[PDB]
């Protein structure tokens, strides 16, 4: 069988400023 | 110029899927003058050329935390629109 | 006088958040690898094997 | 607090799946104002519910297309930001 990847990309998202 | 580009922020895939990816992003958005025709374009695009169905999320604001597969995934953005898509399976 | 130090310490400034910029980014490059080798390893050999 | 109404325009999804979605989102509201955090949840939540995976995506100005399964992609809006909690399969 296949698994599921969790590689995970983690970066906060801020509004626009 | 409308460019749908990206720095080295979060970008993890395929060098030419990211590529692809940016560029479908930027042709949707320079064809279609509204977003969702711009996603509409933009899905299209994916179904056809990653199979379906793949989705992009991109806008000013927004926010992606999901399984991220490898090779298939990105998190940055892409000019005005946060590109953050990650496609799995 | 104070023109050109006032000068002087905004270049002073600067050019220590360029050092501070290439030190950081390079201790972000270096933690980027670190996280991205532990994740490769993780994906390929799966800790539950 | 935050008016956490979660007004479902369009909902191509599971009404049980929506509500727990929406009563999650509701929760995740009163306890802190940060719409990823409350997009995380509401995407947790809907995978917890209903198997991997699931996406959901919280902004203001954005615009995209939904590649989801069906009785899954629910897109509640808690007043305006859209949380679109497309579970692509």
């Amino acid at each position: 069988p296949r698994e599921i990847v969790t590689y995970t990309k983690e970066t906060q998202t801020p509004v626009m400023a | 110029m409308c460019d749908r580009k990206a720095v080295i922020k979060n970008a993890d895939m395929s060098e030419e899927m990211q590529q692809d990816s940016v560029e479908c992003a930027t042709q949707a958005l320079e064809k279609y003058n509204i977003e969702k025709d711009i996603a509409a374009h933009i899905k299209k695009e994916f179904d056809k050329k990653y199979n379906p169905t793949w989705h992009c999320i991109v806008g000013r604001n927004f926010g992606s935390y999901v399984t991220h597969e490898t090779k298939h995934f990105i998190y940055f953005y892409l000019g005005q629109v946060a590109i953050l898509l990650f496609k799995s399976g | 006088v104070q023109s050109k130090v006032n000068l002087k310490y905004d270049s002073w400034h600067k050019e220590v958040l360029s050092k501070f910029g290439q030190m950081l980014g390079s201790n972000m490059t270096e933690f980027h690898s670190q996280i991205s080798k532990s994740r490769q390893e993780l994906e390929q050999h799966s800790v539950d094997t």
